[PDB]
């Protein structure tokens, strides 16, 4: 089958844990557009963040996704 | 006997040790943050 | 202590320039401690020297 236009995949990614030890970690996180905070001045230092993401990918072909969303 | 001071006015700064430490810390933090952000942007670009 | 004087025993304070100068407050504290020691006596209980 090559009808990738009708293929899609929704996957609940495993929960990820990240300990924010330094301001370098905060800078790296804030450099990510996808990483958004309700309180932009939230103090992430010395805090453990847990990410529960779901990825929805629509395929263009076998290898390359036509669109990738992670929310 | 003579005491020549060739210090360049370094004595007039208050808490020279703390000022120097904060200068080094600022430069180091800027360098590490920029390097980490560049590496992560590169990895994201390669993954995409 | 008279005004504009240096007591024989005083405590100095380091100025921002880095040099130690006679300090009225610290000197007064030290002299007051000396008077208390001279009159009441000073204890050194639980002091390991």
């Amino acid at each position: 089958y090559t009808d990738f236009e009708n293929t899609f995949q929704k996957t609940v990614e495993p929960v990820y844990q990240m300990h924010i030890k330094t301001s370098k970690d905060i800078a790296v996180l804030r450099s990510k557009e996808w990483f958004q905070l309700d309180d932009e001045d939230f103090d992430l230092l010395n805090k453990t963040l847990t990410f529960e993401t779901e990825t929805e990918v629509t395929f263009k072909n076998a290898n390359i996704f036509s669109s990738v969303k992670c929310f | 006997p003579v005491m020549a001071d060739l210090n360049g006015g370094l004595q007039f700064v208050p808490e020279l040790k703390e000022f120097t430490a904060k200068l080094r810390k600022e430069l180091v933090e800027t360098s590490e943050v920029r390097k980490a952000v560049s590496i992560e942007t590169a990895l994201e670009h390669k993954v995409v | 202590i008279p005004r504009e004087t240096i007591p024989f025993l005083h405590l100095r304070k380091k100025t921002p320039a880095g040099d130690w100068k006679y300090d009225r407050q610290l000197s007064s504290l030290f002299l007051d401690g000396l008077e208390k020691a001279a009159f009441n006596g000073v204890t050194f209980k639980d002091k390991y020297v």
